[PDB]
DNA sequence: TATTTAAGTATTGTTTGTGCACTTGCCTGCAGGCCTTTT
DNA sequence: AAAAGGCCTGCAGGCAAGTGCACAAACAATACTTAAATA
């Protein structure tokens, strides 16, 4: 009865790396106008794009009990490696440019079991 | 000229006296020859590690390639620097065909670059053909023997779903030739998941026939880590020990990384390791025959030990003396590092536990805890105290140790870059030295009160504003004295006479520091023929 | 004991009859009382942060006195301990070694050393040849090896 | 808050239109090109020169500890305020070539390569690289790793990247190329980073095969010749005085018309098009009225009088230049 | 007032069943170009919907929901959610 | 008869282009609330 | 005092001034294969 039930288909994350797509996840589906309220569906439609220093500013709240050092960048830039956060260039991309902004580009699913590895709320800012 | 030109070719020991200056200079040329030793050994046991890991690697993909359909094999955890090596069997001639992203840019560029290595690799071995599918079906008729296609996509991660789907698609027509097989290699360097969304449905159902999985990622199940850190210990049995916070700092580096951790955790053991030859004067008392070299500066600096304090401190409680306390002191091996190898050679073979490592376990042994992580597998319960072991606080055991605390090990390899150029442009007191002399104790400078004024400010800034803040901090009686006190130049005294000068001289000023916080990244410029607003995009602090 | 009360109300006129049983001017004395004044919140006993202040610019200002006479430093201790009532003398040692850490990088406790630049250009420079704080300053064992042969 | 993330959040406010400025460059005074380098030159090296010079004695001691660092193999990669330019070429130079070449018993020989410069391709760089060692420049890197490897260890070609946060050098296709080529243990990477998001461009691939080594070395250089790269002065004061230099004498006269009469209430919105005309009538210099669009075509190639029809015209340009400029044509 | 419900993973191959066969379009694509200089310049050119996931696709029907009322019998049980 | 590179096809790269998105000004549209009558 | 008749004024009806910013194509001139002169 196993085999007609289903289809049977077809056939270790750091813990910067996962805290970095926590922070993404709400900068490319929120405004950027009320985040002095909190930390001081418009998941159903594409994400936004935002900036590098508006990413880390989340990121450093959201982080539990740390500056911007070389680590914080090292897994920002591994990210954009696996295609786990989309630019606005696919070939040769200029990381240094002002005018180049990032978004998020994993979907919901995605970013569900991630928080829940860390033990993070992340449900709660969409509600 | 070189300066104005775009780019031009131009065409005994460094360690330096230690004792404030009053070291003898037999013992800095047998320091070098001492380091050596210590740095030869251990990349001697890395290197033979290295070539092991491609080993073993070339085994285990060789004995899942060749043990109507494509063989696919996913590589987990793999940055396309291993080498593939084929069999050479009769009458088959396997080809490896190497696929890069950069080479990769459309689907005709694809089989053309593929034809011309597979041409190329069958007429070395043993007329001008295209360069497409014809060749593979009359590859029997040209050369006799069968054909066995490899293909290893370099990157996978790094290259475009929309033309690798065209190329599976393309390859499966070759099927039907019953001598032509292909057997497609793929570097995922993510997830099993990623990498399926980006596929249509023909293409995960046909590639499912016959796909296995092989993760090789740096630390896979925590193996290849435990042999270079248990080569760097092997070297320093009864010389150098470890401390509780070197052992902490390399476990919040190593699991920052995933890709590529173990050349990272190697840059530190190898840095630890100049620090102590070149500052610590006490590494000409490791071996035991340059031990008599003692004098009067060597026996003050032992004498400031903390741990040494509290021996000398009990025994009131209840030179030549200390001379050969000292010496007859160290003949003990203190076995604190050929501990921790019984322990991880009795689980892997007694109690056969692999996912294990040994940074870990040594930092448990070192603070007194190792019943609070031998006890998180539910397995070793009767063999608790076997392996009972209690460190031993030796005296004088910080000056040959790899200790980190005023922050030597993390301004070096990983340091605070974001933070160190808005803490020294801000606090400029600490860098410069607070010793045209009336100028330069009461003007700051164009670097120092341009980040001032730049911090205190809102995401908007006008640079009309900004030119008037930055010219009532300067002092007008002080400027205009200054550039007066160089009558050789003749044009400096003709600039400085007209009214305008003190608004002219701010201005060149102003000019030159917003573009030197344009380039490192501090300001942000608008539209591109206007110029007349700045925003912020770095913030002091985050 | 005075060390182990945890939040205490302290006013203004308490750390400056507390500086001057010390023997200490009056510009030393503002910037200690300053600095609490900065800190009221986020710490755990006041009287560990006020002890641990006012015996670390006593060396540093009465540093003339203590390389003549071996016996002005542990003069020094007994006093404080009077004053905390307390009796153990390794809890004088632990708090002196906190309140260090935290005055160790600021602007007015550079200049007390100065008129009472050499470390601090080799941890920024990245420097392996800098003042490690691990070991026991030259300074302090010479202070040791004369107080326990009185 | 200024600090901390809490800084950001409240620095970033919505702010009204009423209380914003209105503040353009027509208040600031205005300078030239020979008076700002004449300035300029004289501030870098008599304002703080003492203390530039002593805080760069004291870095110097330092060199004997950079070369213990790229022999056993890390990379080196200085930062700090200012540029760098000055501290490598004198350390990887007058330091770094004696001390290699009298320890291994000519000189090393060092490419420097120009990171600022944005026409720096990455074929004309690896072609000096083979001629003096002796995508085919990816795979050409790849066959000498594993030939170096067997290789003794002794430093042949000493590689001075100057500014690692140019345009060329933050390209993805240049980046690949020199980490391959740091991972050579017979190669020196001395590099220096001068934009704040440097550890950003490099991932964990790429931070293993490089091997970089931080120092920061803030010198609080004015960085002069990077400084000549862009455009620092940016309609055209001075470019304006040689059309009309150029132009006929009847020229001059119909652009003397229009500034008298634009410049007479700085609140009259400009010339119309008809009112071109009247002056004409008053003082014989064109010739009729369809004779108007001869001129009218050739000030606006020179950027001197825009249009604006709501047909009145108005060039951008303040009333506190324009007076100089009827000394000049007078 | 039984169907059996299928799971997320089961409609992926249904969703893309759906776009061969002529019914899902891309929201502002061109698809076939008109000559053959415009057909090289969009194959080098990486489209926004390439690299997006499929779940987050913008999609366009080539037919309202009008016209499968017409198109559809009364006896099949999905007629009742063809109104709104 | 094969090294010499000019010039060739094939192809890269970033440039400005414009279709289309978005904010927030403004009374005025409108409805919860106040006033009046009454035991 | 309080529910029952009229009508006063807070909240926000509504969209257009204008900047914003993702879209597509020929653009500039990359790197490369080609053919022909040469010893």
């Amino acid at each position: 009865i196993k085999l007609f039930l289903s289809t049977d288909d077809n056939l270790d994350l750091s813990i910067i790396s996962k805290y970095l797509l926590i922070a993404s996840y709400i900068c490319s589906y929120l405004e950027p106008r009320y985040d002095a309220s909190i930390f001081s569906n418009p998941r159903y439609l594409q994400p936004s794009l935002f900036a590098i220093e508006r990413l880390l500013a989340i990121f450093q709240a959201i982080f539990p009990i740390m500056k911007a050092n070389i680590e914080v960048f090292q897994n920002l830039s591994e990210l954009h490696t696996l295609k786990l956060i989309a630019t606005t260039m696919n070939k040769n991309i200029d990381y240094l440019s002002p005018k180049v902004r990032w978004k998020v580009n994993v979907p919901w699913e995605i970013i569900k079991e991630i928080s829940e590895s860390v033990h993070f709320n992340i449900s709660d800012y969409f509600s | 000229a070189d300066a104005q030109r775009s780019h031009y070719t131009v065409y005994h020991i460094p360690f330096v006296k230690l004792l404030s200056g009053k070291e003898s200079e037999v013992n800095v040329e047998k320091r070098w020859e001492l380091y050596h030793q210590l740095h030869s050994h251990f990349h001697d046991q890395v290197d033979h590690i290295i070539d092991n890991i491609e080993a073993d690697l070339k085994a285990e993909i060789s004995d899942l390639l060749y043990s109507r359909c494509f063989n696919t094999i996913f590589l987990l955890g793999s940055d396309s620097t291993t080498k593939i090596e084929l069999k050479d069997e009769s009458s088959r001639y396997n080809v490896l065909i190497e696929l890069t992203p950069k080479e990769s840019p459309n689907v005709r560029m694809m089989l053309r670059r593929s034809m011309y290595k597979l041409y190329s690799a069958a007429d070395a071995e043993e007329n001008d053909v295209s360069y497409d599918l014809s060749l593979v079906e009359n590859f029997k008729r040209l050369f006799g023997k069968d054909l066995a296609m490899v293909f290893n996509f370099k990157d996978v991660d790094s290259i475009n779903f929309n033309t690798l789907d065209n190329f599976i698609i393309l390859l499966k027509s070759a099927f039907k030739y019953d001598h032509v097989k292909i057997s497609l290699i793929f570097n995922i360097n993510t997830n099993l998941s990623n990498i399926e969304k980006n596929l249509r449905q023909s293409t995960i159902r046909l590639l499912k026939r016959n796909y296995h999985k092989l993760d090789v990622s740096s630390n896979k199940g925590f193996k290849y880590g435990n042999q270079i850190f248990q080569s760097f210990l092997d070297t320093v049995d009864g010389k150098l020990n470890l401390s509780d916070r070197f052992v902490e700092f390399i476990l919040s580096k190593m699991a920052n990384n995933t890709n590529h951790n173990l050349q990272l955790l190697t840059k530190m053991l190898d840095y630890s390791l100049m620090s102590y030859f070149f500052q610590n004067a006490f590494s000409v008392f490791i071996d035991p025959v340059n031990v008599d070299f003692l004098n009067d500066d060597y026996l003050k600096i032992l004498s400031r030990c903390p741990t040494f304090m509290f021996f000398v401190e009990g025994l009131i409680k209840q030179n030549r003396g200390l001379e050969e306390f000292f010496v007859e002191f160290l003949v003990r091996e203190n076995p604190i590092n050929g501990h921790a190898k019984f322990v991880a050679r009795f689980l892997e073979e007694e109690l056969n536990i692999t996912n294990f490592n040994l940074i870990e376990l040594y930092h448990n042994l070192l603070i007194g805890k190792l019943d609070s992580y031998l006890d998180r597998w539910s397995a070793c319960k009767e063999y608790k105290d076997r392996l009972h072991f209690e460190p031993i606080d030796t005296i004088f055991q910080e000056l040959f140790t790899l200790d980190n605390r005023s922050g030597l090990l993390t301004q070096s390899i990983f340091p605070s870059y974001k933070s160190n150029i808005e803490d020294n442009l801000l606090s400029w007191e600490q860098v410069l030295p607070s010793l045209s002399g009336d100028l330069d104790k009461i003007m700051a400078p164009v670097l120092g009160q341009l980040f001032k004024l730049y911090r205190e400010a809102n995401m908007t800034i006008n640079i009309y504003d900004f030119y008037i803040a930055f010219r009532e901090t300067l002092p007008k009686e002080e400027i205009l004295n200054f550039i007066r006190k160089d009558p050789s130049n003749t044009k400096l005294l003709e600039l400085a006479e007209t009214p305008d000068a003190f608004d002219k001289v701010a201005l060149i000023l102003f000019m030159q520091a917003i573009f030197a916080f344009e380039n490192m990244g501090l300001i942000k410029f608008q539209s591109t023929k206007s110029y007349d607003l700045v925003e912020k995009c770095v913030w002091r602090g985050i | 004991s005075l060390l182990v009360k945890k939040y205490c109300k302290m006013t203004t006129e308490e750390i400056i009859r507390l500086c001057n049983d010390f023997e200490l001017p009056r510009e030393v004395a503002y910037k200690i009382v300053d600095e609490y004044n900065i800190n009221a919140s986020r710490l755990v006993c006041p009287w560990q942060l006020v002890c641990g202040l006012v015996l670390n610019c006593t060396f540093i200002v009465f540093n003339e006195r203590r390389r003549k006479d071996p016996r002005i430093d542990h003069f020094i201790v007994s006093k404080m301990c009077s004053l905390m009532l307390t009796s153990k003398v390794d809890d004088v040692i632990e708090c002196v070694k906190l309140v260090k850490e935290l005055i160790i990088g600021e602007k007015w406790f550079r200049d007390l050393q100065i008129r009472y630049y050499d470390e601090i250009i080799f941890r920024k420079l990245g420097s392996m040849l800098q003042t490690t704080n691990i070991l026991v300053t030259d300074d302090q064992y010479n202070i040791w090896k004369k107080r326990i042969e009185m | 808050f200024l600090d901390t993330f809490e800084g950001y959040f409240d620095q970033r406010k919505i702010v009204r239109t009423n209380a914003k400025s209105r503040h353009t460059m027509s208040m600031a005074p205005d300078v030239t090109r020979e008076e700002f380098s004449l300035v300029s030159n004289f501030f870098n090296e008599n304002f703080q020169k003492r203390p530039r010079q002593k805080l760069f004695e004291i870095q110097k001691k330092m060199f004997p500890q950079y070369w213990f660092e790229l022999t056993q193999g890390f990379s080196l990669l200085f930062y700090g305020v200012g540029s760098k330019r000055n501290f490598l070429e004198e350390f990887a130079i007058d330091y770094l070539s004696p001390k290699i070449a009298y320890s291994q018993l000519n000189s090393i020989p060092c490419l420097i390569l120009n990171g600022y410069n944005p026409s720096c391709n990455y074929r004309d760089v690896f072609k000096e690289i083979t001629d003096l060692l002796v995508n085919h420049v990816i795979l050409q890197i790849q066959k000498m790793i594993d030939f170096y490897k067997n290789q003794p260890l002794d430093i042949k070609l000493i590689l001075v990247v100057h500014n690692l946060d140019g345009p060329s050098i933050r390209k993805n296709t240049f980046q690949t190329m020199l980490s391959f080529l740091s991972v050579i243990r017979q190669i020196a990477i001395v590099a220096s980073t001068d934009h704040i998001y440097a550890p950003l461009l490099w991932d964990n691939m790429k931070a293993q095969n490089y091997n970089f080594v931080f120092h920061d070395i803030s010198n609080f250089e004015p960085s002069t010749v990077e400084s000549t790269f862009q455009d620092v002065m940016k309609s055209g004061a001075e470019g304006a005085k040689y059309v009309l230099q150029s132009l006929t004498v009847n020229s001059k006269k119909m652009y003397k018309l229009l500034i008298e009469t634009q410049m007479q209430n700085m609140q009259r919105t400009g010339v119309e098009l008809k009112l071109f005309n009247h002056l004409c009538a008053a003082d014989f210099i064109a010739s009729n009225e369809i004779a108007l669009r001869s001129m009218l075509r050739e000030f606006i190639e020179h950027k001197m009088a825009n249009i604006t029809k709501n047909e009145i015209i108005w060039v951008p340009y303040t009333y506190a230049e324009l007076e100089k400029l009827l000394k000049t044509v007078l | 007032r039984t169907i059996k419900l299928w799971l997320k993973k089961d409609v992926k191959n249904v969703w893309e069943n759906l776009v061969q066969l002529d019914f899902f379009t891309e929201k502002s694509a061109v698809g076939l170009r008109d000559n053959a200089t415009a057909a090289f310049y969009a194959s080098n050119y990486q489209f926004q919907g390439t690299m997006i996931p499929f779940d987050l696709r913008s999609y366009q029907m080539q037919i309202i929901l009008q016209e499968l009322r017409r198109i559809i019998p009364k006896s099949n049980m999905y007629y009742s959610w063809t109104q709104l």
